[PDB]
């Protein structure tokens, strides 16, 4: 009516932006985690085979 | 004017926004963990091939 | 006063209750209806009268359903109004409307003297 | 075929109301619900109350 929007739709916009950012950061940082762990695994195997 | 819709509008709004975000979270988790797994599979074969 | 789906349009002054009940139905016991009668009634061309008209303001979660909303409104009576859920863009709308407002009124007085003479 | 379609014939409307109530009213999950089982010839009678 008067300013119920000020609260309700402000909350809706903030929550929408927060959840989309949450998904984006989750997928991003999980990809980076996969890449870093992959680097670690390849380094470990490389040093193993070099020692052999 | 109408009290019950006032009461339940944001209740249902947030509950279903969170159900949608739960589907989103499970989707991002599934795809990013699959990326993790397939990436490890990709790197291990490459390193093993090279040093073999 | 308010309260990505909000809609706005002209609603017949008399038929406001008909719309309110149609909403009562279509949205199945969930509504946020805010309307005020428009002072200084206006003209028209479909019936060509100094008609008595009102406007509407409603919010709800339906995104695709608004197809039916706008379709029924226009088929009965509606004027599309891209609006803003706050008063910030209110200033932008005031500016853009005032642009043409500053000059609109010329048309008549300009047209007068030529045909007169 | 008749006995088979029997159950779903009204399961459909069961779910219909199951969802119509929730979207209509009240908290999401559940509410009291029941099935009316009465002899005939009192339709408007019952409908009044």
């Amino acid at each position: 009516s008067q300013k119920n929007g000020i609260a309700t739709l402000l909350q809706a916009e903030k929550e929408a932006h927060e959840i989309v950012s949450k998904a984006r950061k989750y997928r991003q940082d999980k990809l980076k985690q996969a890449k870093t762990d992959a680097a670690k695994e390849i380094d470990s195997y490389k040093i193993q085979k070099d020692k052999e | 004017l109408t009290p019950n819709q006032v009461n339940d509008e944001l209740n249902k709004m947030q509950a279903f926004i969170r159900k949608e975000a739960e589907e989103k979270a499970k989707e991002i988790q599934l795809k990013a963990d699959q990326e993790y797994e397939i990436e490890k599979t990709n790197i291990v074969r490459n390193e093993t091939n090279n040093i073999d | 006063e308010f309260f990505v789906n909000y809609v706005t349009g002209v609603i017949a002054r008399d038929k406001v209750a008909t719309l309110e009940q149609i909403l009562w139905r279509v949205l199945r016991g969930n509504l946020f209806f805010k309307t005020v009668e428009i002072e200084q009634p206006v003209y028209d061309v479909k019936t060509r009268e100094y008609k008595h008209k009102n406007a509407f303001i409603v919010f709800s979660h339906g995104d695709l359903i608004i197809k039916r909303i706008r379709k029924i409104a226009e088929s009965l009576d509606a004027n599309l109004y891209d609006v803003d859920s706050s008063n910030e863009g209110r200033s932008q709308q005031l500016a853009k409307v005032n642009k043409n407002l500053s000059d609109l009124y010329t048309v008549l007085k300009t047209t007068s003297t030529t045909l007169e003479s | 075929a008749y006995v088979d379609v029997f159950i779903n014939w009204f399961h459909i409307k069961a779910l219909r109301v199951y969802v119509e109530s929730v979207l209509r009213y009240g908290l999401p999950p559940h509410f009291n619900i029941k099935i009316i089982a009465v002899p005939p010839k009192n339709l408007s009678k019952c409908k009044s109350e």
